[PDB]
This record gives structure tokens, sequence and C-alpha cells, in this order.
RNA sequence: UCGGAGAGAGGCUCGGUGAAAUAGACAUGUCUGUGAAGAUGCGGACUACCUGCACCUGGACAGAAAGACCCUAUGAAGCU
RNA sequence: CGGUAGGGGAGCGUUCCGUGUUAGGGAGAAACGCGUGCGUGAGCCGCGUUGGACGAAGCGGAAGCGAGAAUGUCGGCUUG
RNA sequence: GGCCAGUGAGACGAUGGGGGAUAAGCUUCAUCGUCGAGAGGGAAACAGCCCGGAUCACCAGCUAAGGCCCCUAAAUGACC
RNA sequence: AGGGUGAAAAGAACCCCCAUCGGGGAGUGAAAUAGAACAUGAAACCGUAAGCUCUCAAGCAGUGGGAGGGGGAACC
């Protein structure tokens, strides 16, 4: 029974899942919008929100954290060169789930992600 | 093409009432025949009977149509304020008829077989009635036991 | 065990309505007063 | 595991319209969706 | 020399109209339209002979609580003592049926008998 | 005959099973036009796009073919049925082979507009018997 | 012993395509009794709103192959 | 005047032929139905429709001549 | 006698018996009944027990076998 | 295994929905609810609309009796 376990997990295998997040949120941080059915969503709004406060605080050690985190190697410099101005005293709750139609195919629904 | 619209009346509506209300509600009126009442016999069978109506009985024994006819052996001739009871039949009891046209009644298909064993007979059969009127009733006078 | 079992046909002469009151076998019908005969039904006279 | 027996007409169309209409509840949902789509204050449908 | 039939379609449309308000595939299904219809005749019989039989019954009930209505211990059985010792020629338990229409009547057959 | 108040705009063999079809289309019976519209632009349903289709070219077909407008205009009957079916021979495991159909729907859609000769009251008045032929053009429980 | 938790694929729900064997018609209760002597279809009593979905498989002498065991046929065939 | 196996008697109907390039028939031949019209019955008269071309009755003749049963069989359709 | 059939292992009940264990809804023969080929009422249901024999119609009556408290017709009628 | 629009393609100019699939008008034709998966079109099977009706039920589902109601004003 689920009762208790709180980790929001795809449809996928445990390895891929984690890879499912490092490369959705890579892209997200890349463009700001995004596409994702809306489980896909959740997931990505913790690991994101992890990511930002990771880069309000950007000492070497958590520059490194999240250089073994996300995938593409530029858009971090950018991200946590950048976002201490950006989220300067934003303090948690960084993304916006503005959802939108399902998807003639599956009716699977999806949303669509923000950095707001 | 275009909607048939209001035309072109424009007369108020007649607001008699009266006249299209008799137009409206069909008369009725319904005849008193009498008040007597008979219990006769034909063929084996008995019939309550009263003067002016239809019966489909079994006499076709031989009668043409737009007869007329006396059905002697009656019993139980009662009045609508006293009656006449009498032993097997009640003397002088002519109740007068109208015989007329000896119909076939409807057919009853009688149908038998078995089971397996195998067989069925599709039959019909048409039991030749006589459709009497009933005219009047006479001679109920004697021995009244209506009370 | 050793006694046997009374079945179809054989169980319906054991178990069907008699009659057994020698009384009852006996009645008859009740008769009547003759009826002294009845009228014609019928006649063409009218 | 095999059906004995064929279906009546009856039963059947008992089901297909359980079926149908578990398509019928689905749809009000869809015009709530469009009835307050027509252009509203709402986070959704960017 | 082919000889080939229609004669079956009317054969069979007439059993096919015979059997209708039949409720299920007995009112379509040929093959079953078929032994419906010799089904429906044959309780056509039995229940044309148990219907006379039937109506005896019914009007022997009926004639037998107007007639215990009199509160003495009477019955349709002693009503026939008394009604054919006093010759009555056979009211056809159609008594039965004046009972329920002019049950004034058949209380003067009653006083009648009871004399 | 409905007398143009109806107008028919039946369907093709449109490649998709009829009892599907038919769910949408059972969904659709009596509702306006508008309504029906919006609901068929969103609902989740595969079989909803050709009805859409549809509806739309017999809304547009009874605007300038007969001349009618669209928020006084009902679905009477939407009625489907079933077309042509095809026949495929799909195999399977033991040398067993199974005929996969393949079906159609066949659709014809009856809206409906509003003319309506319009009466102030109940009372009726047997008079302009032959006029009141072309004033009865419709009328529910009517009696006598 | 004596099970338990976990990951994956199915199951489950929603969108799409969409078979199968079986199938007299089935408006298809329990216990007893009966009956070609082990019945939802008959009798008596009890019990049961209508209808879904998931789940198990005791019955419908459930499906499958006109039994392969036994016997018969002045059957067929192989071997001695 | 019950009736299975079975025997005998009397009939209806269908495709075709003789009477015919018949009577009748684009004011309209057959399949569907209203008539418990009619028959003991197989069936027969009438009655209607978008289409619509042929063809009775009577006295006769012939039969690829009458179907729900063959795990028949060809096609179309379902149940699950 | 002619022309032609079907049938060829019946079942139970009553009786007299053999076999069996004076066991079988067993088996085998002799004389009859019903079923077979036969309906209907009594027997709760119930081929082979009882009355009885079905040409049809009847919303007429008298009875047989069996029955008269309710479900179901008919006296919860008499007296020992 | 697969035949039969019409007498003549006169086989559908034009318009609108329009991914040119398929339709509604217009037009032809005596008729195209004869329009090209087109000639009569049965039954199974799939729907639709109207009339009456089923949720304390028990049934090879009919039959005899017929409560209540609807139909053209005694028959279904």
């Amino acid at each position: 029974m689920k009762h208790g376990r709180k980790i929001h997990r795809l449809s996928r295998p445990a390895d891929q899942r984690r890879a499912l997040l490092r490369g959705l949120t890579t892209q997200l941080l890349k463009h700001g919008r995004i596409k994702t059915t809306r489980a896909k969503a959740s997931a990505m709004r913790k690991y994101v929100d992890k990511m930002i406060t990771l880069a309000k605080e950007g000492s070497l050690h958590k520059r490194r954290q999240a250089l073994g985190f996300i995938y593409e190697k530029q858009i971090v410099h950018a991200l946590f060169a950048e976002v201490p101005e950006r989220y300067g005293d934003r303090n948690g709750g960084y993304t916006r789930i503005i959802r939108t139609l399902p998807r003639r195919g599956d009716n699977a629904p999806m949303a669509y992600i923000e950095l707001v | 093409v275009l909607p048939d619209d209001f035309q072109a009346p424009e007369p108020g509506t007649p607001e008699y009432n009266d006249i299209i209300n008799q137009f409206l509600p069909k008369k009725g009126p319904p005849p008193p025949r009498e008040e007597i009442f008979a219990v006769v016999v034909i063929g084996s069978r008995q019939y309550i009977v009263i003067p002016g109506r239809w019966i489909y009985t079994q006499r076709l024994k031989g009668a043409t149509v737009n007869d007329k006819i006396v059905l002697n052996k009656v019993l139980l001739v009662g009045t609508k304020a006293s009656t006449y009871i009498g032993t097997p039949i009640v003397t002088n009891a002519a109740v007068h008829a109208v015989v007329e046209e000896q119909l076939l009644d409807d057919k009853v298909i009688v149908f038998k077989y078995k089971k397996k064993k195998n067989y069925r007979r599709n039959i019909g059969h048409r039991q030749p009635i006589t459709r009497i009127k009933i005219t009047g009733i006479t001679g109920y006078e004697d021995y009244p036991a209506s009370t | 065990s050793s006694r046997p079992q009374k079945k179809g046909t054989a169980h319906h002469m054991k178990t069907r309505p008699k009659k057994t009151a020698r009384w009852d076998i006996k009645r008859g019908p009740a008769v009547y007063p003759p009826l002294p005969p009845l009228p014609a039904e019928w006649t063409i006279v009218s | 595991a095999v059906p004995k027996k064929r279906t009546s007409i009856y039963k059947k169309r008992i089901r297909k319209n359980i079926w149908k209409k578990k398509g019928y509840w689905a749809a009000l949902k869809a015009f709530s969706l469009a009835k307050s789509l027509s252009t509203g204050n709402s986070k959704s449908f960017f | 020399r082919v000889k080939r039939g229609y004669i079956a379609r009317r054969r069979r449309k007439k059993i096919r109209f015979f059997a209708s308000s039949f409720r299920g595939a007995h009112s379509r299904l040929t093959r079953t339209i078929a032994q419906q219809k010799i089904r429906a005749l044959v309780s056509a019989h039995r229940d044309r002979d148990r219907q006379k039989r039937d109506f005896r019954r019914l009007w022997i009930t009926r004639i037998n609580a107007a007639i215990r209505e009199r509160g003495v211990y009477y019955n349709y059985s002693k009503f026939i003592h008394d009604l054919y010792k006093r010759q009555l020629l056979l009211n056809r338990k159609i008594l039965a049926q004046i009972a329920i229409l002019n049950p004034n009547c058949i209380y003067m057959i009653y006083n009648e008998i009871i004399k | 005959p409905g007398k143009c108040d109806e107008i028919t705009t039946r369907g093709y063999s449109i490649s998709m099973s009829v009892d599907k079809a038919r769910r949408v289309i059972d969904q659709i019976r009596g509702r306006s036009y508008a309504e029906t519209l919006m609901i068929l632009e969103l609902m989740p349903y595969r079989a909803c796009y050709p009805i859409f289709k549809l509806i739309y070219s017999a809304a547009a077909n009874a605007s300038h073919n007969k001349q009618f407008n669209k928020a006084n205009l009902i679905i009477s009957k939407a009625e489907v049925n079933k077309g042509i079916t095809l026949k495929k021979v799909k195999p399977r495991a033991r040398g067993r082979s199974y005929m996969i159909k393949r079906p159609t729907c066949h659709i014809t859609i009856v809206l409906r507009d509003i003319t309506h000769f319009d009466s102030y009251d109940k009372f009726l008045e047997s008079l302009t018997p032959k006029k009141l032929i072309a004033l009865l053009g419709l009328m529910s429980t009517g009696r006598r």
C-alpha cells in the first residue's frame, strides 16, 4: 500500500526516471516554458526548485552540486551567475504550472511550466 | 424560402363562446327500455336476458332470419320491485324474440399433438351460432314470489 | 438394513389415497323426485 | 472460461447503454471547461 | 429443370405474424417462432377446457359466500339440499351471477328456498 | 416533411466504429447548435472530430442554402447507422487465423431551425378550417 | 518453519485500433423432495430492490477433440 | 371417430407444357400487410407502395416439386 | 387366399414359480392389467397403482377414483 | 468469388461547408430518398420516433380471465 510514500514516480523505472527528471529540468532552465504531462510537471517542480535555491548560494561546492545534476554545462554557469538577481528574496516557490488542453492521441493531461 | 407568418386575419376571434360550446360537446340521451328482467334456457345453457339486447346462442336448429319466436321455456322472470320465481318454469312466460342472421362464430383452432411422438393436427371449427334479439317479456303475473 | 424400500409404482400402491372405511365406500348419490317433463324451448308460430 | 450461451438483445442493450452513458457523464465536464474558457480570468490554457 | 422455391417465405411470414407480442427471441427468430406457435395452440386447448372447469369453480365460491352471508350456518352445500328438494330447474350457478347484480332478488330466491 | 424545418446532412462511410460515434452522437441529441458546437470542439473523443466537421457543414449548409440563423437552431434527431465493413485475415499462433473487421459509420443529422405562426390563447374556434390546416403547422397532443 | 518488504512487465482507470473459441432460446435463486434413480427450468418452504466494476472458480454432468480404456463389427492394417 | 411403427382414401401448393402471339395488364405483373373475409387444413380471394413488366382461371401433363434438425452446406450477420 | 408392411433386448404391477441370500427399480419363463402407442382427474411433484378413455364447440348440468379448516372447489356437518 | 444506373451519360455546369473524402442546394432525366460500394429488395442484425408499461422481485416466459390506459369513434 502507498500509505506514507511520497516520492512522485513516473511511468518509468528508477534509472530512466532519474534521467527524465534531469534532462527535463535542464530544458526548463533553458527555455522557461515547457510542455509536459501534469505528473512530470509536479516531479519537475520539486527538483527545479532545488536547483534555483542551489544557485541562490553561489559557493563553489554548491556550484559543483549543480554542475553534477544538470546535463548541459553552460546553462549552469548562466544560471547561478544570473539568478541571485532574478530570485532575490522570492524565497521559495519559483515555478508555475499553468495548464492546458490534453494531448490528441492519448487524451493525456498536459501542462505547461513557467518560471515565476 | 420564407416562413408563413401571421397571414391577414387581423380579426378578433368571435367571443360568443356559447354557440361554439354547443358545437363542441355532442348530445347524449340513452333510452330507458323498461323495468323487467328474465332468465331463459336455450340449447342447454341459460341467459340473463333483458328486453332489447343481442344474445349469441346455439339456436341453429332451423330458423331463417328476420323472424319472430317465443322462447317459452322461461324461469325467474323478475321485475324491479317484485320477482316471480317458479318451479322448473313459470307458466305463460313468453319471451318474444327476433331471430336473425345465423353466423359462424369466430374460428377456434383446435390443435393437438403430443411430443417426440411425431404428429400434430391443425384443425379449426366454426360453431354456427344464432344472434337473437329479445323484444319483450309476457305472462309473468301468476304466483309472484317477489318481496 | 435388511429391509427393502418401496419405489416407483411400488411406492404408489402403498401410498395412494384409498377410501378405507367400509361406510364411505358403500354410499350412493341422492336420487331426486322424478322432475316431470319440461316444455319446448322454441316456436316459429310467433 | 468459454461462455455457454449468447446473451439476449435485452441484456446487451443494457450494457451498451451503460457504456455510452458513461460517455454521457463525461461531456458536461467538458462543457463546463468550455463555458469557463470563454474569455475570463483564469490560470490555464496559455 | 431447376424448380427452386419461395413458398417458404409465406409459409413462414404467416407464423412470423401469429407470434406477435412474444417478448424475446420468440417473436423474431423463425426457427423458434415455429415451436412457439405450436405451444400457444396447445395452451389454447388446455386453457379452454380448463376455462369451463375454472368458471364453475369461481361461481361456486362466489355463490357460496353470498349464502354464508346469513350469519347462521348455511352453505353452498345445504343450499342445494334445499334448492333441489324444491323443484327449481337448475339456475345453473348463474344465481351466482345475480347474487352480485340483483342481490335483493337473490335474497328472494333464498327465502323461497328456505320455505 | 418537416417543411424546411429540417436540413439533413448525410455522411460518408467515415472510417470509425459505429458504436463509439454512437456514444458521442447520443451525447449531442436535442442541444442547440451553439452548445454542441463548443462541446465537440473540446470533447476528448476521436469520433468527435468528424462529427464536428459534419455539424459545421450542416449549419453552414443551412445558412446560405436555406437561409436560417444559428442561435435558434437545434439538433433534432442525429442518427448513426452501420455501413460497409471490411474483413482482414490476421494470423495467429498454431496456424489459426482470425477475421479482423473494419467498420464504417453512416451518420445523418437533421438540424431544426424554428418557424412559428404564434397563437395567443388556448381556446379553439372551429372556423377557417381550410385556413386552419395552414395554421396548425405543429402541435402537441392534438385531438379531434 | 512463517511469512514480509521492495523494483520491473502485466492486471486496474482514461485516449486509439480491436479478435477468439462457445453459443436452441434463456425473464438463468437456496434447501429439500421428486424424476432415465446427483435439476434455475417440476413440488413445498425459505430467500432475494434494478444494475454495474474488481476478485476467486463450487456448479451450468462448463469448452476442446462422434473417447484413446472396455466391448462389438463374419471392420482395416502390422508382425509371427 | 386417442394413437407411434406402419397400410389405405381424399386434397392443396410451386416451376414448366397443351388449350394461347389466351382473359387481363404502364389507370399498372410479384415480394409486404388490413380484412379472425374463406377453408377441416395445406392455402385462396380480395387490399396497398417508390419502383413496374408480364401473365392468370378452368379442364389436363411433367417433375432438379414442399425443410428447424445430417458436429449438413454457401453467404450475411451477431454473443463473448 | 392375393397384394404388402412394421416388429423382432420391452417395462412395471398382480399371481404361481426357478436362479439370488424366499436381496435388488435383478434375472428368467407361464396367465392377465397399464405404459409402450393414452391424453384427463386422485396420488404434493411423479410412464408402469386407482377411476377412465379424449371428433369439436358450450362463461350449461350428474357422477366415478378421491375428497369438504387455509393455501385450492366443497359441511371447521351430524351422532357412537 | 465478383452480373443487371438510364431509352440516351443527358454521370451532375454553378454555388456554399470544403485536407477536392463526403455532402446541401441548382441543373439533367419521367423518376436520382435511378448519382455512380447506383435496377425489385425479404430475414437475421444495427438504430431512431411515437403509444402503453417493468426496480419486494420467482419465469421454456405463453396461455384462459383482464385491472388501468392509450387509438382512428364494437373490434385492434
